[PDB]
DNA sequence: TTTTTT
DNA sequence: TCCGAGCGAA
DNA sequence: TTTGCCCGGA
């Protein structure tokens, strides 16, 4: 679409522009795709995993994979409650995010996916006999968000119907993927681009958009502030250009998102005042962040690594902080009410300082 | 059933048919048999661990009371049946308050696996049990008393089925050997009894597997080697070798020894942990802190193993736990 | 329930009482004898057997042409909120 | 042939094709003659041959034509609540066994019972498992149950007692190299000496993973189109193993002990996407088999690695857990 | 096949099955050369149904050797519904069978519909439960018994039958009150079907659960008269006569509290 | 510009109800020849095709072809609002954002006007080439529908097999199996009830029961149904109209065993 | 959707 | 167009 | 000492 992060997204394996060895591996997979195993792409956020999944699908099935439409599918729970799932589809593949339905994601696996596996499909645009002569492809986004029951429901579908269906699962971490599912997948590591690769991409955008640029070093700064997140770097470039009248300067500052600013303020507060009253104000800040769709795990990660950057703390404080972060990150994984665990972490940190 | 009883698993082929074939529960059997003899049958509760003879005993009692046609004269319900409040109020209450169809006599209701019933159904049962006592008697069977309400427990005469002692298992094994034309060495019998934890089902299943594992069961003899082979379990010698290496050798040699012993027969780590815990329980330790550290760390490792994890890291954890705990022994 | 309330007591909100009429028919100048005081006791006891009842009672408290007295034990309960602005609240405390 | 991923293409067809589970396969093979198959509980780690074994056994027992009428397979993809167990499973267990044809009776043992396979039974609720208990016993005459699981502690004790236990062992270079080499030869994959054993070492007990790794390596070699051998470095790259140089860098940063340096190095390291579990495994191997560290250090680090691996098993943030582990090692 | 039994019209068998469907779930049919007998017992084990169909109910019948077919009544009724009341219905079974074949064939066309219902391994004896000399034997039209039962069931969950010399008394006592119907024997040579017959040696007084009687009266669709046999120590027998055989309900009385 | 008046609105209502459960949004390509529509279902296991002819309409004219994208739910609601006895008229202009529906009754007193907003549906082009099917059969729709309803009660899948003078519908399930065997039969006195079969190769295929249940709803349109089956094609179910037809291309279930 | 009391 | 039931489901 | 969203219905 119109935003630069979308306008210039590559549409084929030939148009990819970072991590050349991974590109070669993907081309090798797409060379003879009839016995392609199920795939699991993993790597840090915003590096190009979905871009590469779409490029691989294009290499296998042609450009038609980018002609997408959305459709609403209905389901009913045992309690008779109605649920809807948005499904993205091309003529050659489906894309689902079962975690959209929360703990009911299992239903999506047990009914929708299974059905796709058991049926043949018609095709009156590529097949001479009206039937599609190819396996069906299903992309499962945010696969590490599936509950253990849904992941279990995948196991035998992947084996029994391998003739008719192939799965591509995408995740930012494999830690929550159960061992049987990883056993069934070809695991593809997708590393972040280097800062030079990011600078080259950003420079290409700067040229195609006629943005005035005092020095190339600016791009490097952006590349460094994005910590390998290419989506973040492209969006930051656009925002900086918009705020500097499409003319970036060496003095032009890096724009941080609102939630990051709030979290940094919270870090300064925790460091300055360790007391019960301060903890109550912190609870208010945490509720504000959570209510506006900042996930608890993101808050914990950002707060931990903001604290560890504070110059005034000593090694003992920092080691205590990282231990507490580990403990309460596990707590967040095992529990429901996030504010409880975030408050516990902040309280222990205040005690340690 | 289909074809002969020789097609059945040994755990079902050797199910007791009469009270005289129930072993290792003599006090209970005597009491209940004389209850029947004198015509004084109270409401019964059979409480005990798996495979100790509860269902066998109650079915044998019904067979003795009512003869061969018992199955049409009792109401038997278990966890495979719905037993909600509605079932209690309709099916159970109707059977309790009505005469027999086939032969005159009192009614028997058997609630097997009663720990599977909800609190509301159990409470509905209270006055059904009390009101129709003149003509009906209830028998409740359970592995877990805590899911039974205090009011239901009060109304039943309790009988605890013990883990089967050594002598009873030995006699049952002798019967099985005679019937199967099997031979069993003394050490093999000791190993079998040790691994069964007083559960007859385990004994019979292992024995059937051992017979299947022989080349010629007519001449071949089941030795402890066969038992360990079919169970995929560590020999006592392996356990002692591993423990000695952990307690007396350097880290490289202990790691090597654990890995080599495990690789020898593809032993599981949890089995080694169980065996070593059993061995260490008999140790005399100067410091209580040694026992504390050993137990807590090994329980943590067992719990982590139950969820999967990295086997190599868990083995190293076991080695380190034992060494660090015995450091306290000075 | 809303159905029973609408089919029953509703018709008495603006109706004379036949019992009241015939009790004090002989009595001269008895103005109140023919009118109702509607007492709805134990409002806090209206469970699932009275779906829609509390809202309908609040409606009546706004649209009644005869005096209505409601009684409850737990005034601060959430389900008693609809009555807030439409009733004259009289608190009874523990006597000494 | 050319349409199957290799894991499904080379699934064992009969009991003699299962490679390293003789202790259990022998017992099962004897029932082709004894015809008194017990209730079975297969348990073990992923990709060791449990599902393959039960399928091959049913084929050997009933032949291709009569199998379908003699089997009820229910797995984690199917609804298996207490109502299902009390109605569908019970009803199937109650039925008379399908009549075998004369040809079937000539060519197969045809035992007088049917089989219910509850694959992935450790995902069933405790109450549904309880509902199975008396169904298993009352209808043993005409039905035998096979429960399959990875976590045996998830099966309630009464059911474990009813079942005959078969533990499937981990598959490693010692006991699965023959099968892997057979597959490699069938597919014409050229490898240096050591490569197949390295694959099985990396797989860490899982033959499905080893076969998939072999297929990925052969795809790479065919795409390269140079006729060279697959190397161990290539296999390790495909398997997401951290290069030895990177691991040495981590070890030296830990040795230095400067918190900020470790933090910055870990932040850079995470950008490569290395799986934290593989990193922890490699650190365990490096430290526990190192003659330069003494007994107290190794005791402490063994507990540290155990704790971090356990926390990672719960689905935690890999960056946080890895940094905590490295800081703690550095302060030993 | 070994067993072949053809109903001229499937409606006969459907009505017979519907005559006792609501009381029991699992039914065991034994087919022999002289016809088909069946038994079933209700879930609470308080009611037993016994059916007899003779060879005369069938257009054609053949049973080379005795055979036992156990099945669930809901599945059987579901299948019976899939066929048309007008088609000819042939029950077919083979030796040592795993299923029963229901073959719906209409002569007008060449359309065959063959259903196979898998059978259960229901091993249970029938015991031929019937006491020799019942205390009281009575018979009356089915509509009147249905009416009495339906009226008295609105009052109580239990109904008492008292037989004394030349009098039959139904009684029900409940929360809102009680009801009592007394009938006397009577022969009407103009309309024998309305007759009420009563023979009795010992007077009887027995109580029964109302819901069971409400199920039992559903047999009235299969016969104009119902026979009732009662004894102090035995289940009560309610018999409805078919053109060829019979439908019997054996209902155990309540324990005298 | 474009106007199409039907002899009776009941025909149009029945046609719409025929395939409204399978698909909801559809484009009608009104042309001088007639109305032609083609839709794929969301799961892509089913294609519905409509070829209402000019003779079907009482009167019809549309000089320049026009594509009208509409949702079938709103059209069904509007048709329900109409009376049984009416001459439904569809009216549209050169560039219509909506279509006008006139329910002109026989009595001039009753006149009703409705407006249905159109839609812009991105529908691609489908090339449905004629194929030499392995077998063709024709039979009454009441019989086929009754077979489907009876067999669906036994299983989730129904198998259709054709061999030499034998058409077999089978369903296997938990409680058992059901099978119907029809044979080629001709009745001169009542030709409409005949069963016709052209057999080139033996065929066996399996279909989801829910899909056949959806399909049989078109039985009202035509007293007879044609079924064409091939080993590699979708199964073709045709209900003939006065001059057009309602057509269903159904994909079979994936044969895991073979 | 609800564990226990003395 | 206005109103808040009943549930915590991000 | 009782929140926020906002049902089904008018
Ligand atoms: N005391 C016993 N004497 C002889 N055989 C026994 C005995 N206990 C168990 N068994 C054997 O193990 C099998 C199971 O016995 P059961 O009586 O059904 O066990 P249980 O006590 O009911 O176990 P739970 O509580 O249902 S897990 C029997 O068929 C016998 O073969
Ligand atoms: N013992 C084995 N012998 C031969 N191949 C095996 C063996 N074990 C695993 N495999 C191979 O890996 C694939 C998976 O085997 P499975 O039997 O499905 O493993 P599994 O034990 O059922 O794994 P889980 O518990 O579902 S993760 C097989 O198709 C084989 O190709
Ligand atoms: N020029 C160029 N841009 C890329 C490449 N890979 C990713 N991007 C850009 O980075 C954006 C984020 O990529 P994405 O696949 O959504 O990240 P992920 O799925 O979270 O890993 C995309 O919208 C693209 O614009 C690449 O190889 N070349
Ligand atoms: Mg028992
Ligand atoms: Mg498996």
């Amino acid at each position: 679409m119109s935003l630069w992060v979308d306008k210039y997204r590559p549409k084929s394996l030939n148009a990819l522009s970072h991590n050349e060895e991974l590109t070669n591996f993907l081309k090798s997979l797409s060379d003879q795709p009839r016995d392609l195993p199920h795939l699991l792409l993993y790597g840090p956020n915003g590096t190009g995993k979905k871009t590469r999944c779409m490029a691989l699908l294009e290499s296998i099935f042609g450009p038609g994979v980018y002609r997408l439409k959305i459709d609403v599918r209905q389901f009913v729970t045992a309690s008779n409650r109605k649920l809807e799932l948005n499904v993205v589809s091309s003529p050659y593949h489906l894309e689902i995010t079962p975690s959209d339905m929360g703990n009911n994601d299992r239903i999506v696996i047990q009914e929708l996916l299974k059905e796709v596996a058991q049926m043949e499909q018609v095709d009156f645009q590529d097949s001479k006999d009206g039937l599609a002569h190819r396996y069906k492809c299903v992309i499962i986004n945010e696969a590490n968000s599936l509950t253990k029951d849904a992941q279990a429901a995948l196991r035998r579908t992947m084996e029994k119907y391998s003739k008719n269906i192939r799965l591509i699962m995408v995740c930012d971490s494999m830690s929550p993927i159960i061992a049987p599912i990883k056993s069934r997948c070809l695991l593809i590591r997708c590393p972040a681009p280097s800062d030079s690769e990011i600078s080259t991409i950003l420079s290409d955008v700067v040229t195609n958009e006629r943005i005035q640029l005092e020095t190339k070093d600016i791009l490097k700064r952006i590349a460094q502030a994005s910590n390998g997140n290419l989506r973040v770097s492209l969006l930051m470039l656009e925002s900086m250009a918009l705020n500097n009248e499409l003319a970036l300067k060496s003095s032009s500052p890096i724009i941080k998102p609102d939630w990051i600013i709030v979290i940094h303020k919270l870090t300064r507060k925790i460091v300055k005042e360790r007391s019960v009253n301060s903890l109550i104000e912190c609870r208010a800040v945490l509720y504000d962040l959570l209510a506006h769709c900042i996930p608890a795990n993101i808050i914990l990660k950002e707060l931990t690594f903001s604290l560890l950057d504070v110059e005034t703390l000593n090694t003992t404080n920092k080691s205590s902080i990282i231990e507490y972060s580990s403990v309460f990150d596990e707590r967040l994984s095992l529990g429901n009410k996030a504010i409880f665990h975030l408050e516990g972490f902040i309280a222990k940190v205040m005690c340690c300082l | 059933e289909k074809r002969s009883k020789e097609n059945l698993p040994w755990v079902e082929k050797y199910r007791p048919e009469t009270l005289d074939e129930v072993y290792g529960q003599n006090e209970v059997i005597t009491t209940v048999r004389k209850f029947v003899d004198e015509g004084k049958l109270p409401h019964l509760l059979f409480y005990g661990p798996p495979g100790t003879g509860k269902t066998s005993t109650i079915v044998a009692l019904a067979r003795e009371i009512y003869g061969k046609n018992y199955s049409n004269m009792v109401l038997e319900l278990n966890a495979s049946d719905d037993r909600g409040i509605d079932v209690v109020r309709n099916q159970i209450k109707d059977f309790a308050s009505t005469r027999q169809i086939f032969s005159k006599g009192f009614k028997l209701i058997i609630l097997d696996e009663a720990d599977a019933m909800t609190n509301a159904a159990q409470n509905a049962l209270r006055r059904v049990i009390e009101r129709y006592t003149k003509n009906t008697r209830f028998c409740v069977l359970a592995n877990y008393a805590h899911k039974l309400t205090p009011a239901l427990l009060s109304r039943c005469t309790r009988f605890r089925f013990q883990p089967l002692p050594q002598e009873a298992i030995e006699r049952r094994i002798a019967n099985v050997l005679v019937h199967e034309k099997l031979k069993l060495s003394p050490n093999a019998e000791k190993a079998l009894i040790e691994l069964s934890n007083g559960d007859m089902r385990r004994v019979l299943n292992v024995l059937q597997s051992c017979k299947a594992t022989l080349d010629n069961p007519d001449e071949d003899e089941i030795s402890d080697d066969v038992i360990y082979e079919c169970c995929g379990a560590p020999r006592p010698s392996d356990l002692k070798a591993v423990l000695k290496s952990i307690l007396e050798d350097d880290w490289g040699t202990a790691h090597y020894t654990l890995n080599k012993v495990r690789s020898a027969k593809g032993l599981a780590l949890i089995d080694l942990i169980e065996g070593i815990v059993k061995i260490l329980e008999d140790y005399e330790l100067q410091n209580e802190e040694t026992r504390v550290h050993l137990l807590t760390k090994l329980a943590d490792i067992e719990y982590s193993i139950s969820k999967g994890g990295n086997d190599q890291i868990q083995g190293s954890a076991v080695i380190g736990a034992i060494k660090a705990s015995f450091e306290n022994e000075t | 329930s809303k159905t029973l309330l609408n089919a029953g007591v509703k018709n008495a909100l603006d109706n004379m009482s036949v019992v009241g009429y015939f009790k004090h028919n002989e009595e001269a100048q008895n103005l109140n004898g023919k009118h109702f005081v509607i007492i709805m006791d134990e409002v806090d006891g209206m469970s699932g057997g009275d779906r829609g009842g509390v809202g309908q009672l609040a409606q009546f408290c706004r649209k009644t042409s005869t005096p209505l007295i409601l009684i409850c034990n737990e005034r601060n309960l959430p389900k008693m909120r609809p009555f807030d602005r439409v009733c004259l609240d009289i608190q009874f405390r523990r006597p000494d | 042939l050319a349409q199957q991923p290799w894991v499904e293409k080379y699934r064992p067809k009969n009991l003699d094709e299962v490679t390293a589970q003789d202790h259990a396969v022998t017992v099962l093979k004897k029932t082709l003659k004894s015809a008194n198959l017990p209730h079975m509980l297969f348990y073990g780690p992923p990709g060791t041959g449990k599902t393959s074994t039960i399928l091959a056994l049913t084929k050997e027992l009933y032949g291709p034509d009569l199998m379908k009428s003699r089997i009820l397979e229910l797995n984690a993809s199917d609804e298996r609540g207490i109502s299902i167990v009390r109605e569908k499973v019970k009803n199937f267990a109650r039925l008379t066994v399908s009549k075998p044809s004369k040809h079937d009776l000539e060519n197969y043992p045809c035992p007088p019972y049917k089989i219910i396979i509850l694959d992935e039974a450790d995902s069933m609720t405790a109450d549904a498992q309880s509902a199975l208990r008396r169904t298993m016993e009352t209808y043993s005459g005409v039905t035998r149950f096979c429960l399959i699981c990875n976590y045996v502690t998830r099966i309630i004790d009464p059911l474990a007692s009813r079942c005959s236990k078969f533990r499937f062992k981990a598959l490693d270079a010692s006991n699965a190299i023959d099968r892997l080499r057979f597959i490699s030869e069938q597919e014409n994959v050229k490898c240096d000496d050591g490569v197949l054993e390295r694959i099985l070492d990396i797989s860490a007990g899982d033959l499905r993973r080893g076969i998939t790794l072999l297929q990925s390596a052969s795809k790479g070699a065919q795409y390269l189109g140079d006729g060279k051998n697959i190397t161990s470095t290539q296999v390790e790259e495909l398997a997401g193993v951290v290069p030895h140089d990177i691991l040495i860098e981590i070890v030296e940063k830990v040795k230095s002990g400067d918190f900020d340096e470790i933090k910055k190095y870990v932040n850079t390291f995470m950008k490569s996407g290395w799986s934290a579990a593989s990193v922890v495994n490699q650190l365990h191997e490096y430290y526990i088999t190192n003659d330069n560290f003494d007994t107290n250090f190794k005791n402490q680090i063994s507990w540290l690695l155990f704790t971090t691996d356990s926390r990672l098993n719960n689905g935690t943030n890999e960056h946080i857990q890895l940094l905590n582990l490295l800081v703690k090692i550095s302060q030993l | 096949s070994m067993l072949e039994a053809k109903f001229e019209e499937a409606s006969l068998f459907k009505r017979i099955i519907d005559g006792f469907k609501d009381c029991v779930q699992l039914v065991n049919f034994q087919c022999k050369e002289d016809g088909i007998i069946a038994q079933a017992v209700d879930d609470s084990r308080v009611l037993l149904v016994s059916l007899e169909i003779g060879v005369e109910a069938f257009q054609e019948y053949r049973c080379d050797h005795p055979v036992t077919l156990g099945m669930d009544l809901t599945s059987l009724s579901k299948i019976l519904r899939c066929g048309n009341n007008t088609d000819t219905l042939t029950l077919i079974a083979d030796n040592t069978p795993d299923s029963i074949i229901l073959l719906f064939e209409d002569t007008k066309k060449d359309r065959i519909a063959e259903y196979s219902l898998k059978l259960m391994d229901i091993d249970a004896d029938f015991l031929k439960i019937e006491e020799l000399q019942y205390d009281s034997t009575l018979s009356l039209p089915s509509s009147e018994f249905s009416k009495i039962v339906r009226d008295l069931s609105q009052l109580s969950d239990s109904i008492n039958i008292m037989i004394t010399k030349e009098t039959i008394k139904f009684v029900a006592d409940g929360d809102i009150g009680s009801g009592s119907v007394i009938i006397k024997p009577f022969v009407d040579m103009e309309h024998p079907e309305t007759s009420i017959k009563l023979e009795m040696d010992q007077p009887v007084d027995l109580t029964f659960g109302a819901k069971y009687l409400l199920d039992i009266i559903k047999g009235s669709s299969l016969s104009d008269r119902v026979g009732i046999r009662l004894s102090s120590e035995a289940p009560a027998l309610f018999q409805f006569d078919l053109k060829s055989g019979f439908l019997q309900f054996f209902l155990a009385p309540k324990f005298n509290d």
